[PDB]
């Protein structure tokens, strides 16, 4: 879940 | 550490642009899309923030899935003591009592000028005093689940000694302007909560388009 | 003027189904809830009007952080008022757990970590009563010279009587939100209570979720 | 409101 979010904080 | 400058700069990196403003049907579509909008430059607003990106990934998305709200209405909330009156929304639409009323959401409208916007142009709250709260808001130690909350409550502590020092040194006249600063927050986690509310009956009925970021933050 | 020192002594001059004892012991509390308003600095100074609307706002708030501290001695549970101990099994077998808990992590053992003392509670419970928020109330910014005199004289407390502690005030501050947070959960579980009839309610509570 | 203004008033 989270999926945008884990996306976004992953860079 | 937390130098109250990086803090600012983060502010500032993300402040909306007149460009927006110069350049702006159904208003709440309208203000969820802004809201939508925001959370995307409220993850690199984040990233920021000292030493947020230094905690671990599944605390940084806890950190933002709760404080999103209430971070996003402290903005919204500061921006728009610039004007007279309304919201100003990040898209450039601006959001005044009327059209709140007749929408549906006055009350939590009203709420947002008297205990947030009214006071902040009052005491003439400044965007480095925003942004320490809103990273206040942001280190939150009480958010279920964090895999190391004592960190969090570390950095929380770094930036509001670093904001009691901002505030004496650069308002040395008003000794209680950094305990004023910190209860408004009480009421923003008030109507952090109320707005919500608003937000899941809006997602409920369907008739309101949610795009894809609110949408994954209002499922648990 | 506002001192710390009358305003512990408010404090102390009022110190002492699960669900069903607890809001027995809730209603016991409001009674003694005005006794302690009447005794904090200039209260029963304010409009008769205005101290009705500062207790109807205020009393789930400043209940909820009086138990909470009561309750820095029980671990994993919650000291009533009427003298029984909620455990912690109780409260979840009861189906409020998760509220229990909230209580339990963001408040009392936050209130035992920094071991907060009874004067800076009273002085916390002071704030929320001079809430000027409250809708409705005659003179706002009287009530909102009353709460910045008690932070003034809660932080010079914290100066004083813990001078290695800068930070101190502030930590106290804090746990106002999360208290606000917890007490509209608490009215949300009591509303409820009320809707589905199958919990006792006493007159005075009754009497605070009325109109 | 007739017990907090009862109480209230003393
Ligand atoms: C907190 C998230 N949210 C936001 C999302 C949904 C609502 C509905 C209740 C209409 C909202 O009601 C705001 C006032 C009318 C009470 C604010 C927004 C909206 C705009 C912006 C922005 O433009 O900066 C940021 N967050
Ligand atoms: C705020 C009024 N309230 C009180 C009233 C009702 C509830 C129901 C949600 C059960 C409550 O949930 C407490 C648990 C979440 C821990 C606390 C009480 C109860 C006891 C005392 C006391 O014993 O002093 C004071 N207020």
């Amino acid at each position: 879940k989270h999926k945008i979010l884990h996306r976004l904080l992953q860079d | 550490d937390m130098p109250v400058e990086r803090i600012l700069e983060a502010e500032l990196a993300v402040e909306p642009k007149t460009e927006t403003y110069v350049e702006a049907n159904d208003p709440v579509t309208n203000i969820c899309q802004a809201a939508d909008k925001q959370l995307f430059t409220l993850v690199e607003w984040a990233k920021r923030i000292p030493h947020f990106s230094e905690l671990p990934l599944d605390d940084q998305v806890i950190l933002l899935r709760a404080g999103w709200n209430e971070l996003l209405i402290a903005s919204f909330s500061h921006r728009s003591i610039a004007v007279k009156d309304g919201i100003l929304l990040a898209t450039g639409l601006h959001v005044h009592r009327n059209s709140a009323h007749s929408a549906g959401v006055g009350a939590i409208f009203d709420r947002v000028l008297t205990e947030l916007v009214s006071k902040m142009r009052d005491m003439q709250m400044d965007k480095t005093e925003l942004g320490c709260l809103r990273a206040i808001v942001l280190f939150n130690p009480d958010s279920k689940g964090l895999s190391n909350p004592a960190e969090v409550e570390a950095l929380r502590e770094k930036v509001y000694a670093s904001l009691e020092a901002y505030c004496k040194h650069k308002y040395p006249e008003q000794p209680g302007r950094f305990a004023k600063l910190l209860l408004r927050l009480p009421a923003l986690r008030s109507i952090g909560l109320k707005c919500l509310e608003h937000l899941f009956f809006f997602k409920l009925i369907g008739d309101t388009p949610i795009d894809t970021f609110l949408m994954e933050m209002l499922e648990a």
